[PDB]
């Protein structure tokens, strides 16, 4: 039976952030990912 | 008329065709 292989998702990871000295919060962006696959 | 994996990664443009139209 003939299947097909395809490379699970991958991607770049960046961190949207604002200066450190107003916040240390931060945001991450996972790059042509869906939410889902994230955990 | 213009119409046309191993690490390769296609960043969407900051502005959509929607807003350059705009
Ligand atoms: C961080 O922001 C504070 C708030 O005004 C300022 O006093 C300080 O100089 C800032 N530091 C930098 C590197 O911008
Ligand atoms: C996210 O995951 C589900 C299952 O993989 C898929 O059906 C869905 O379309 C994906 N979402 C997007 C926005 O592509």
């Amino acid at each position: 039976e003939i299947l097909d292989i395809t490379p699970c998702s991958f991607g770049g990871v960046s961190v949207i952030t604002p200066g450190t000295n107003t916040s240390n919060q931060v945001a991450v962006l996972y790059q042509d990912v869906n939410c889902t696959e994230v955990p | 008329k213009v119409t046309l994996f191993n690490g390769l990664t296609v960043l969407p443009p900051l502005l959509t065709d929607e807003m350059i139209a705009q």
